[PDB]
């Protein structure tokens, strides 16, 4: 079992008690990200002039 | 001390004291603070 006190930041799971976390945001930029192909869906006359 | 200071003081209630000889006094101001904490803190000892 796994306790999370945000009043008195601790984690207490088992015989582990982590006292006193601190996180930091990181970039979170991926390089080479998705480059998703956009479309559009029209009728395209059989004769155009 | 304890019960003098509750003789002292009648206003103080049982859960305005906790343990100096051990670091317990920081969980105990914290839940009955909501985790807000204090504002003045009038410190005379060390180490942890």
């Amino acid at each position: 079992d796994v306790v999370v006190s945000r009043w008195l930041r601790v984690t207490v799971a088992g015989g582990v008690h982590i006292s006193g976390l601190h996180t930091e945001s990181a970039p979170r930029r991926q390089q080479e990200q998705q480059v998703p192909i956009l479309e559009k869906f029209c009728f395209t006359p059989h004769t155009e002039e | 001390k304890r019960a003098y200071l509750q003789a002292r003081f009648p206003q103080l209630d049982s859960t305005s004291f906790a343990n100096s000889r051990d670091t317990s006094f920081e969980q105990h101001v914290l839940w009955h603070t909501g985790g807000k904490g204090v504002d003045l803190v009038l410190n005379s000892l060390a180490e942890e």
